[PDB]
């Protein structure tokens, strides 16, 4: 159950190439820099999870590059203002193969409580997301949750080595849904804590 | 018709003279009450009477006499709390002549303020417990009103 991007397809994979693109995966997903955009307050909390309180950097996600060819993960933390669409296209197509896109926030995902005149209606009806998280704002630790998401969104996903040889298709694993997955737990839960108490 | 005390006793029984005494002449067949029956009882037993033969029409009569009633109710067991006289006070004041559709809950009120205006001492005695109208709720702390 992959994804073909250049079709719902099956697991294309010598033994050794497998080891080498569990490799390539393996230093992809533990390796992973942001691209440095202030849109809106959840770019707030994003830097409020860069800080020392929280440390992204403990998961080599810390880079932060304020140019678009160096970073491989575009944060769209904030709104997709219609004036700023744009230049969140023209900054996504500056990147280069492989990168990933985290919507934060509501208005990220969906424009959020802003259904209004100058606002676009979630960044994914122009730019392919990957991982999507709700909040208004997320708190900094839904942010590394999401990373950490994306992590493992990258570990099994298949793409070419090199561009000289091989298939040249991208292959993107079709995750269980974090909702159906924590579906087991959330349904269990029984008492919460009264909200008077500290 | 209106309670009255000794000091009421020397005066005839006419239309004019019960009409600036606070009271009315009515049939002219009295009832005296003596210091052993409680007055928070006989005015219980009056309100309930006049609740229970109301005729229901209009609305401050029909949804205030069971109110009054269960005031008197409640004084009866000692089981008064702050706000219930001044909620007859008010109930009285809203059942006047013309108050009503008819003139049926003027005269039922009407041994009620007399028993207030002459025998007031009678009625706190009953209230005994705070105000408590709402209970506590898990989870939600309560608006302190002051
Ligand atoms: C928004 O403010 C900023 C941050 O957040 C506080 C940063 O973390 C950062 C990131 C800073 C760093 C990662 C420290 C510099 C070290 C770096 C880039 C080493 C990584 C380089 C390589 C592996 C190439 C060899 C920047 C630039 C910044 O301006
Ligand atoms: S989702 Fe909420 S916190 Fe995030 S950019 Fe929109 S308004 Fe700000
Ligand atoms: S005041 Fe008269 S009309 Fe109104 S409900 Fe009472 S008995 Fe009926």
């Amino acid at each position: 159950d992959y994804t073909l991007t250049r079709e719902i397809v099956t697991d294309p994979l010598n033994v050794f190439m497998g080891k080498l693109n569990d490799m390539v995966n393996w230093g992809r997903k533990n390796s992973i820099w942001p691209y440095n955009f202030g849109l809106s307050c959840c770019y707030v909390e994003m830097v409020t999870s860069f800080t020392a309180v929280h440390d992204v950097a403990r998961f080599g996600a810390e880079v932060l590059r304020a140019s678009p060819r160096q970073a491989d993960l575009m944060v769209v933390a904030g709104t997709c203002f219609t004036k700023m669409a744009p230049v969140i296209q023209r900054l996504y197509d500056q990147m280069l193969e492989p990168k990933w896109v985290i919507s934060m926030g509501a208005c990220a995902n969906s424009g959020g409580m802003y259904d209004i005149y100058s606002v676009v209606q979630g960044v994914d009806k122009f730019i392919p997301v990957d991982v999507y998280i709700p909040g208004c704002p997320p708190r900094p630790e839904a942010y590394m949750q999401a990373l950490m998401l994306l992590q493992e969104s990258i570990g099994k996903e298949r793409r070419p080595l090199s561009w000289v040889v091989g298939d040249q298709g991208v292959y993107r694993a079709n995750m269980q849904s974090e909702r159906e997955r924590k579906r087991g737990e959330r349904i269990a839960v029984t008492n919460l804590r009264t909200p008077d108490e500290i | 018709t209106d309670f009255l005390t000794e000091a009421h006793l020397d005066l005839p029984m006419e239309f004019e003279s019960i009409g600036k005494a606070g009271s009315r002449l009515g049939t002219a067949l009295a009832m005296a009450v003596d210091h052993e029956i409680n007055m928070v009882s006989l005015v219980r037993n009056l309100e309930e009477f006049f609740a229970r033969e109301s005729c229901g029409w209009c609305t401050p009569c029909r949804d205030g006499l069971p109110w009054s009633v269960k005031i008197l109710r409640a004084l009866e067991r000692g089981e008064g709390q702050p706000g219930d006289i001044e909620t007859l006070e008010q109930l009285c004041r809203f059942l006047g002549p013309g108050k009503t559709f008819c003139a049926h809950a003027p005269g039922a009120v009407e041994p009620l303020q007399s028993a207030i205006k002459y025998f007031r001492e009678e009625f706190e005695a009953g209230i005994k417990q705070p105000f408590s109208n709402t209970h506590l709720i898990n989870g939600i702390q309560p608006n302190l009103l002051k």
